[PDB]
RNA sequence: AAACUGCGGACGGCUCAUUAUAACAGUAAUAGUUUCUUUGGUUACAAGGAUAGCUUUGUGAAUGAUAAAGAUAAUACUUGAGACAAUUCAUUCAAGUGAGUUAGGAUGCCACGACAAUUGAGUAACCAAUGAGAAUUUCUGAUCUAUCAAUCAGUUGGUAGUAUCGAGGACUACCAAGAUUAUAACGGAUAACGAGGAAUUGGGGUUCGACAUCGGAGAGGGAGCUUUACAGAUGGCUACCACUUCUAAGGAAGGCAGCAGGCGCGUAAAUUACCCACUUUCGAAUUGAAGAGGUAGUGACGACACAU
RNA sequence: AUUACUUUGAAUAAAAUAAGAAAGCGAAUAUUCAAGCAUGGGACAAUGC
């Protein structure tokens, strides 16, 4: 390890990157418990 | 000077072991002073008395099993009665009369 | 048993222990003559917390055989065993006179006693003759 | 075998199964290190086309630092101690 | 004598019987040396106890 | 290590002195005495009382206690189960 | 203040070159060892001398350089009494523990021998704890390789001694022929320190782990030692190999893989900063010290929010 | 009769993982397998009797 503070990300970055149907729908910029209630169903 | 580790030995199957380190002051061996009254400053600071050579001896109530060669170091079980206690621990000649 | 160059005699000169959790001294170390130093039963060295067992493979050492452990090593990736050995060396008073290979024993584990034997017979139960009546 | 006690053979198995991987087996022997002209690094500084495409390729040889080996190396761009990364393709 | 020092700044000793610079491994027991730690032994070097020309001042 | 440790890590100390883990380098090393390292401090961790286990800071009566002669002896309370010691 | 004496510098910090059942992880034992610190308990109205700082002479260029002489103290070094404690040995009586001719008692012997001849708290010997700790050791577990198939002679065991803090071929003398191997021994490679972990994953897995924390090992290369309670110590010594430095040319010291910083290397990596104020440690101790540690500087490695 | 298997426990450094703006600080916080200890069961198995 490198640092005893925590970190993480807030955001991921989609699979595909050129799908119209995604870029009309996303359109200041573009910047988890699903499967929470998924593993107790 | 002398070590006791198992570290330059070989293995049970023959394998020659690879070193890994260096040697270490907690296998330290010592010269062995055959007594044929010295002290040892030992680890932990107690004192070994090492009997350089010495003739008299207490005993309660010519032969070395292990080398003949001994034949007149004093050691334990030689015969001269037999000899009991560990002249070159203890310091003292300490045997009983066969 | 007085075949070497010393006198051998007992530890606990004036003998018979006897060993601890559910086991019974044999017979033979009671009346038997010999002399051992090692010996559980009739000497200063004691059974601590180990205790294995497995067949015994050789006895051709003196007071020494080796004894044969197999089990099984479950491996993650297949989700299956594989056979394994282990061989340890075990010392064995002559209390026990018809131990001889292919039976099974059990042993305790004891101070180091030699470069590899760190283990005392406990109690043995002969199995089949291999063919070949080999004793300590 | 397929037996719930033969985790050998298929532990084996796969072992020397493996070594027939063209890319698997490229990054184990030893070639990165005395054969690859980068080693494991990523660049070097250091000092016609094919048949239905005509021309001329400009290009420049560039002898390493390190290990002295000749190598050829591309101009990037139109009418264009140097560093030389590899290409698209990965050696 | 009592003691001395050498040309070059070395003392002469007491118990050596010689005439050149001889290398020691000295202690505190013979003066020409103080130890830092304690236990600690330099060779140090110094100069036989017969006297010579060698002696800058006796 | 040539001799005895002095130093303390802070996260190597033990979890319920509940110290936090961005305080600072190092935690107060207990000296020797009549309470051991772990088992000091310089049930959130006849009627007995759990000092050891899961069951800390429990407490209770017992009902029976079973005894192994290889290993240990186990201590059975009014029910939770734990050893001797504990 | 200095000096003597005492304590510590064996912790801390850095690095990953070694190392392939070795180290390491978990588990078990020490009825086979064990200090240091701390904590609990037990067991002659004062004697004797010398020594630094002090003063004096000096020496060589100088090291953390050393020589002479004259004093003076000890909780430095001794003797000495107020009166035991534990070691060795031989024999014997013998209750916990799963388990002991065991703790323990008794007999005779040896050894050692006090509770400072201390100061305005200090000390010796032993017992216990701290101690699950240190150290050895039990079981199970590691990457590739047959263009490595047979390997081992202190080798495997037995006796008796030695040595060790202590078990043990750890070692020595005698005796035996034994140990491992296709369930991969022996050997070879690693751009191999191991683990806790990290990256990515539907399930299953693949790759990485020098680097926060735990354990190991090292201080240019071996080796040999000193002091101590703990070192095979290297910001301790000694010798060889290989280098570095000062020199009045006779000689002299040193070990940045501590913090900064310079070179060399390379694709590839920051200030020759301030302070003990946090956390903690060491000390004759509430004060002193700490490139541990904190603060500040550089810093599109990365992460979170967020102008235009 | 052991073993394997299986169920429960004991015992199990922290950090971290998941969990009761990135952060930070008392979660029952559960791990964390390979072994090892104790235990209820004996259907499928292996070892001799």
């Amino acid at each position: 390890g490198r640092c005893l503070r925590n970190h993480s990300i807030t955001y991921k970055t989609p699979k595909v990157p050129y799908e119209r149907e995604r870029f009309d729908a996303e359109l200041k910029n573009k910047k988890h418990m699903r499967t929470i209630a998924k593993v107790m169903l | 000077g002398i070590t006791r580790d198992s570290r330059h030995k070989r293995r049970a199957t023959g394998g020659k072991k690879n070193s890994m380190q260096k040697k270490k002051k907690n296998t330290m061996g010592r010269q062995p002073a055959n007594t044929r009254v010295h002290d040892v400053r030992c680890r932990y600071g107690i004192i070994k008395r090492r009997a350089l050579r010495l003739e008299n001896g207490n005993f309660s109530w010519v032969y070395n099993a292990s080398d003949n060669d001994f034949v007149n170091t004093l050691v334990k079980g030689a015969i001269i009665a037999c000899i009991s206690s560990r002249p070159g621990q203890t310091g003292s000649v300490e045997g009983y009369i066969l | 048993e007085q075949t070497e160059r010393a006198y051998q005699k007992q530890v606990f000169h004036h003998y018979h222990k006897q060993i601890g959790m559910g086991f019974v001294t044999p017979a033979e170390a009671i009346k038997g003559t010999y002399i051992d130093k090692k010996c559980p039963f009739t000497s200063d060295v004691s059974i601590r917390g180990r205790t294995l067992s497995g067949i015994v493979k050789s006895c051709h050492m003196k007071r020494t055989i080796i004894v044969r452990r197999d089990y099984f090593h479950y491996v993650s990736k297949y989700q299956r065993y594989e056979k394994r050995h282990k061989n340890i060396a075990v010392h064995c008073s002559p209390a026990f006179r018809q131990l001889k290979e292919g039976d099974h024993v059990v042993i305790g584990q004891c101070r180091p006693l030699s470069k590899t034997v760190r283990f005392n017979v406990l109690k043995f139960t002969s199995r089949g003759t291999g063919d070949k009546k080999q004793f300590a | 075998a397929r037996g719930l006690h033969a985790a050998r053979k298929m532990l084996a198995q796969r072992r020397a199964n493996k070594w027939a991987d063209k890319e698997w087996k490229k990054g184990k022997l030893v070639t990165r290190y005395k054969c690859n002209p980068l080693g494991t690094a990523s660049h070097a500084k250091g000092l016609e086309t094919k048949q239905p495409n005509s021309g001329i390729r400009k290009c420049v040889r560039v002898r390493l630092l390190k290990n002295g080996k000749k190598i050829t190396a591309f101009v990037p761009r139109d009418g264009s101690e140097v560093l030389i990364s590899g290409f698209g393709r990965r050696g | 004598i009592t003691g001395g020092c050498d040309k070059d700044g070395f003392p002469m000793m007491t118990g050596v019987a010689t005439n050149n610079r001889v290398r020691l491994l000295l202690d505190g027991r013979n003066g020409c040396y103080k130890p830092l730690r304690n236990g600690e032994r330099r060779r140090k070097t110094v100069r036989g106890a017969i006297v010579a020309g060698d002696i800058s001042v006796l | 290590a040539r001799g005895p440790r002095h130093h303390l890590k802070r996260l190597n100390a033990p979890h319920h002195w509940m110290l936090s883990k961005l305080g600072g380098t190092f935690a107060p090393k207990p000296s020797h005495g009549p309470h051991g390292m772990k088992e000091c401090l310089p049930t959130k961790r006849n009627t007995a009382m759990m000092i050891g286990g899961n069951g800390m800071g429990r407490v209770g009566v017992i009902v029976k206690r079973e005894v192994h002669p290889g290993s240990f002896e186990i201590v059975h309370i009014k029910t939770f189960t734990t050893r001797l010691n504990n």
